[PDB]
């Protein structure tokens, strides 16, 4: 979801 | 005149450049296009060309001064290489995009800037019906590449596209052209995401 | 603002870059792709065009920094120049792949760094039989151009391909794309050699 | 040689460049066109390319010298980059503008300064009626991007495009070639704008 | 209008 | 480890910086290549694209280091802007060659490069004959633009053109592929000119 | 035995860069061409494709050393970068110029310097005829831009075009290939305008 | 005429 | 082969 | 001959 939008991704780095 | 001279070389030849925007640090951009043509529609890829101007404006702490001691000077024009840019993207480009036009920057004394350049844009759309009476509907989306909602809040003044200058004997007849600001949440992350949608209606001429 | 542009400074400013990895110092680099959309076809030549997202992670101990000495920053964004990025080529284009997006990258206080280039890639594919009900595969394989698996290990964290936000009016759709990691020996050579295979199957709409 | 090596450096090397124009020290360039060449004609599109020098003449006090203090020195030629230059640009072009020739300028003793770029331009012109005996008529405006009519007053010597070395094999044929000084204002604004119209009318030979 | 024409935006950037 | 940081300062930190070969310091280039893709075929103008990887090799006294001064270290990759390298160019090319790759050698304690770019060339050829069983043959001639063969030595590694990774698919079947250094005496001139000629005999699949 | 560092250096790097000629200071310029290939000819625009090499020779008092004094280095080659080059233009081209070969010079101890890219160039060209047995005639002028007569003199040792190595199996056959210095006079201006000819005539093989 | 000729001009700018 | 895999043949310039 | 060949004609300058 968040992680296909780049600027998202980047800012959930752990996460993604 | 030798004090705009000395001014950019007081805050151009200080030790460091803006860093970019933080969450303790954050900025809004606001973001306008005038739209001068359709240049190219492709029915075999899905790619449609658009010429613009892109206006975009924000403010910087790191950029004031006191117009009393530089002259009364209240603001100028510099290389917008010379000053730190939001990274504001198209989201479905599938060429680089063309600069059609110098890249110059006004600044002001307030931290204020602002910068219009004109550009050659390519992107994901399916023209199928541009012959029709009806016409057909491309839409792209632009925003920050790497900044967050709390970071970069992205703005327009308006949500209608300035089609004052739109090419009068353009092969393409624009129906609508709307630039409107979107805000999108995700369960994983409280932080807001910012675009603003791109939305074009038209038809062969 | 405050103490971000002294971090900055003290990572970059001393000490020179990273010189890359080696057999003693080795380097996992993850790789992950959004395919956005399927340009163009060409049958003349045996060419295809992507555009997709390539996400890329790392890890440089040299990149590691306390939150507490720099007022409790967790990371940064910067420019993809300041920095070692790794030279991971697509090993059967045509074209020199075209740039999409700004080059910024994250990096994180545990040294870990991330960046999502937007890239226009022409590929060597056969399109014969796109026009059928089952269409065509094509694969294009992606690693390293210099060094070997015992220097850079190339990984993913699944072999789905994210279809999520390819464009909905494509001309193509999308059957299957998958992004597998492979790992092959030569009878003369010790060292492995790694590379991810990223091979769709798609057909006209 | 000797006087002209000592003469370029006090000018340039005594720091810094001329920061442009401002509304207290404003500037008049002097435009003129000569049109070499219809290219190409695209009717699908709605570009037309064209090949043309651009004159530009301007002068700066900062640029001024004794010839007695330089061995009797009155004018050099120098490379463009090494000099502010005005921004008078195409507000209607289509793609980036191409250079045919050396970006050379000459700088006069009394600041004067003559600077004429060969280039190809393509900008937005229906074609519609090129193959008639009356022809088609096309206009592309050109002007500063950033200065107002207060900052930089833009001029010509004559409204006649110089033609006298059009190609005389072209496969378009030149009816006539006008180039026009504008001076308007807005409603909001009390500050006046200027341009030169380039209006050419030709056919097919 | 003026907000089409470059220079007169870049005059006007809050008009604008 | 941080072993290699102070190897790559004390090299590209000596005032050589390598001034290219001599008739008395003359150098040994050797030249390969990898067959990747016949892309294209242009009947109209006589020109072939290729894509292919060309290995150079060659070795500097003035890049010899001591494994034991500098932790052991047999060798390093860098950018090869940090290195000279030879003008090796392709005769007949109709267009400036597209670099594929990235553009990263190895430099090994020994003082010997190497160095593999990936390229698209356009040619000259006359593709007359391809279409039929027997197909036709076309050449390419790779050279030094400066240096004679007293001042540069051509030669080839292995004996036989690496077909092993030639596209499958590709439009155009490879029936033979040779690369030959060749030597020839001018009535003029005493010295040798040298090169490498890349014979390729192929048709349409 | 490397003492030529040691001449690049106080040649390039003592003060002198060389400001171009003058008519006190004026030069001469030596220009032949060596025809490879026509590659296209476009009857729609009328613009024809030539890649020849432009050989161009100049002498530099600037230049001159004494061999004894540096090893008995009589010559050495440097990129055209490091060095002052004319101006030479094609006064009919309509797209920049392509660069196909390595730009590097020859500088001789008497101050000689030659120069000869590899260049491909589209220039104005009514291909009308080239179908026939008789064939078309094209002719495009080089020539300073910046420099007259008086400043730069302009010319060849032979009428004739070199066509040794003119591609065997060209789509145009060479019927003719000539260049020639021609001086223009103006009754405005006592110094003289030079360029030199190359017309060349042709058909289809 | 020279002036129609960017060397010439750029040798005589003022007249031009 | 190794030779046509340039990562390959770099790391084995005596071999390729 | 030799000076349609570069490398040739750079090496004979005073022939070429």
């Amino acid at each position: 979801g968040c992680c296909s939008l780049p600027p998202c991704a980047l800012n959930n780095p752990k996460y993604c | 005149q030798a004090n705009l001279m000395r001014l950019k070389s007081d805050l151009f030849n200080r030790s460091p450049m803006y860093p970019g925007p933080t969450k303790d640090d954050p900025l809004t951009v606001t973001l306008g296009f005038t739209l001068q043509d359709i240049v190219k529609v492709d029915s075999s890829t899905n790619e449609v060309d658009l010429v613009y101007y892109e206006q975009q404006r924000w403010k910087l702490n790191s950029l004031m001064w006191d117009p009393n001691e530089y002259g009364n000077i209240t603001d100028f024009r510099t290389s917008a290489a010379d000053i730190w840019t939001p990274d504001i993207t198209a989201y479905s480009s599938t060429r680089p995009v063309q600069v059609l036009s110098p890249q110059i920057a006004v600044v002001t004394h307030d931290g204020s800037v602002m910068f219009i350049p004109a550009q050659r844009l390519s992107f994901m759309c399916d023209p199928t019906g541009v012959d029709s009476e009806e016409g057909v509907t491309c839409a792209v989306k632009f925003g920050s590449w790497v900044y967050s909602g709390f970071e970069i809040d992205l703005k327009t003044d308006t949500d209608q596209v300035d089609l004052s200058s739109y090419y009068a004997s353009s092969k393409y007849e624009i129906l609508s052209a709307t630039q409107t600001r979107q805000v999108q949440h995700y369960s994983c992350c409280p932080e807001p995401y910012i675009d603003v949608n791109l939305v074009v209606k038209f038809r062969e001429r």
